[PDB]
């Protein structure tokens, strides 16, 4: 079964199980491995297992992180997954004082867009989006990895867990209580991560729910019936919220040409319903450079 | 062709096709019962009511249900010669595996050993989903019989702003149609007809080949065949009268259609 796998070293034990990066000895093949003892569940094998195993089995894509095979013995499970050196956060954390070129802020963000446009009309949600989540390989690709907290969204889609995504990459609609969601939830995370890019500093870094949406508010504008309808009915919502100036997108990323500070806002409307799309991000202007277009048949 | 509306997040032709593609790698043989010379179809039948039942009194999904059925009949299709006695067994294991993955929480692995009275405890139950789940090749992600009507019935109610996410769709007239899909499945035949066009076909008879063309993009020649196939068990719903939506005081009530439902069915399919 294992028998061809040199463990080198263990890159992480989280939320997702265990993981290792071991070696193919016959062929200097480095693979991540996550283990998963199946001893220690009294309810069988995951919930979160069997999703992120047959979803990446059907998410073929060069900016997904790729699975592998997968591998049981001995009441111990193993998936095998494509693997890469450094992820988003440690790089943005070692570049913090040089600053990111903006070139490869710019591909880097356009390769994710296009692996959750991949994700979305496959009719999948990350759900939890984060620096740590994204990983960077030494010929500058960038990749989406960790899709235990995703689910796949019937077209008509339904009710889906409450509490998802972790707090500062998460969404005003998730905080102010919405009943369903869908594809703008990945967006605003992905506009978080934009944005910390650019001031390596994380964008909204609340230390509760409450402390999120006002910390959101004090940047984007305490939210009316105007800039997002609904938002006044919606279950968390008091009118008690203070109120505040939406800011200059020039203070808030000072760096960043029209091109990207539109971008960024649309990508953090309000409105999920008026949110940008993974699919319409690609058109923007700010990828004017990496932006070639083709024909259209009606 | 494809019956959906110009979408936000993707390319509608795109998304659909996917769709379509996906009922492709997803493959069943309405004749997969003669590789296991001494099992008979009536048989199959009676484990999959069996499994509504179970799936009814623990407030389970439709959705659950059908991953089931499709995990079954999948799964034996990847195997031979299988007895009587081990059906019990695949069928709640194909269940399990199901519920771990649609509900938000799932029945416990005893509750599901419980059900089998003795005859499946928990440890067998846990060997079972990896063989299942080594069979089907970690392909967990069908689009399911009523999958296909929840689309259907959300693309019946456009409104303006042609919005797909948000279900807008009345239950009583959902349950009525599901009705006749938990029937149509007890028989094996069915398979020979894709999933998609079960799922039209059944609309069809509630409705008219020009709502099913809006709503599901096949013309009235691809479905004859299983709307024809489908007129016996049509017939019988309606000679009894279709179902009133009940509430089960768990469940909200902009969920209550979309849980799995029971009744004899067994006098039912014989009538065909
Ligand atoms: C966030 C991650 C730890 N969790 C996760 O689920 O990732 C997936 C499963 C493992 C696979 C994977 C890891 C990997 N090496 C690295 C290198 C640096 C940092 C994190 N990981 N390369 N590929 C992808």
């Amino acid at each position: 079964p294992m028998e061809n796998f040199q463990k080198v070293e263990k890159i992480g034990e989280g939320t997702y199980g265990v993981v290792y990066k071991a070696r193919n000895k016959l062929t200097g093949e480095v693979v991540a491995l996550k283990k998963i003892r199946l001893d220690t569940e009294t309810e069988g094998v995951p919930s979160t297992a069997i999703r992120e195993i047959s979803l990446l089995k059907e998410l073929n894509h060069p900016n997904i992180v790729k699975l592998l095979d997968v591998i049981h013995t001995e009441n111990k499970l193993y998936l095998v997954f494509e693997f890469l050196h450094q992820d988003l956060k440690k790089f943005m954390d070692a570049s913090a004082l040089t600053g990111i070129p903006l070139p490869l802020i710019k591909s880097y963000l356009f390769q994710l867009l296009q692996g959750l446009a991949f994700c979305h009309s496959h009719r999948v949600l990350h759900r939890d989006l984060k620096p740590q989540n994204l990983l960077i390989n030494t010929e500058g690709a960038i990749k989406l990895a960790d899709f235990g907290l995703a689910r796949a969204f019937g077209v008509p889609v339904r009710t889906y867990t409450h509490e998802v995504v972790t707090l500062w990459y998460r969404a005003p609609e998730i905080l102010l209580g919405c009943k369903y969601y869908s594809t703008a939830v990945d967006i605003w995370s992905l506009g978080c991560i934009f944005a910390e890019m650019v001031t390596r500093r994380a964008l909204f870094p609340g230390d509760s729910e409450i402390d999120q949406l006002f910390r959101i508010f004090r940047t984007l504008g305490t939210p009316d019936e105007v800039v997002w309808p609904g938002v006044t009915s919606m279950p968390d919502y008091k009118p008690s919220f203070p109120k505040w100036a939406r800011q200059d997108f020039s203070k808030v990323v000072p760096p960043l040409d029209e091109d990207g500070r539109s971008l960024l806002s649309q990508m953090l409307h309000y409105d999920p319903n008026k949110r940008i799309s993974a699919k319409a991000a690609l058109a923007h202007p700010f990828f004017q450079d990496v932006t070639k277009p083709v024909p259209h048949l009606r | 062709g494809s019956p959906l509306p110009v979408l936000s997040w993707a390319n509608r032709e795109e998304v659909w096709k996917i769709m379509l593609n996906k009922e492709k790698t997803y493959l069943r043989d309405q004749h997969f019962l003669e590789q296991h010379p001494l099992l008979q179809p009536k048989m199959r039948a009676i484990l999959l009511d069996w499994l509504m039942e179970v799936c009814e009194v623990y407030k389970l999904h439709r959705e659950t249900f059908y991953l089931a059925q499709d995990f079954f009949d999948r799964y034996m299709a990847t195997q031979e010669n299988v007895v009587k006695t081990l059906l019990q067994l695949i069928g709640i294991s194909s269940l399990f595996i199901a519920a771990k993955l649609e509900e938000i929480y799932p029945p416990k692995l005893h509750q599901f050993a419980y059900v089998t009275d003795g005859a499946c405890s928990g440890d067998e139950i846990l060997t079972m989903e990896l063989m299942i789940m080594k069979a089907l090749k970690w392909r967990l992600s069908p689009l399911t019989i009523v999958s296909w009507l929840n689309v259907y019935m959300q693309v019946a109610y456009l409104n303006d702003l042609h919005e797909v996410l948000l279900p807008q769709y009345p239950q009583q007239i959902f349950i009525q149609i599901a009705e006749l899909l938990d029937l149509c499945v007890l028989d094996v035949d069915c398979l020979e007809f894709p999933y998609g066009i079960l799922a039209a076909s059944a609309l069809y008879h509630f409705s008219s080949s020009e709502l099913m063309q809006k709503v599901s993009g096949y013309q009235w020649c691809d479905i004859e065949n299983c709307v024809k196939w489908m007129v016996p068990f049509a017939m019988v719903i309606r000679e009894t009268g279709s179902s009133k939506l009940k509430h089960f005081r768990g469940v909200a009530d902009e969920d209550a259609h979309n849980i799995q439902t029971h009744r004899d069915s067994l006098d039912l399919l014989d009538k065909a």
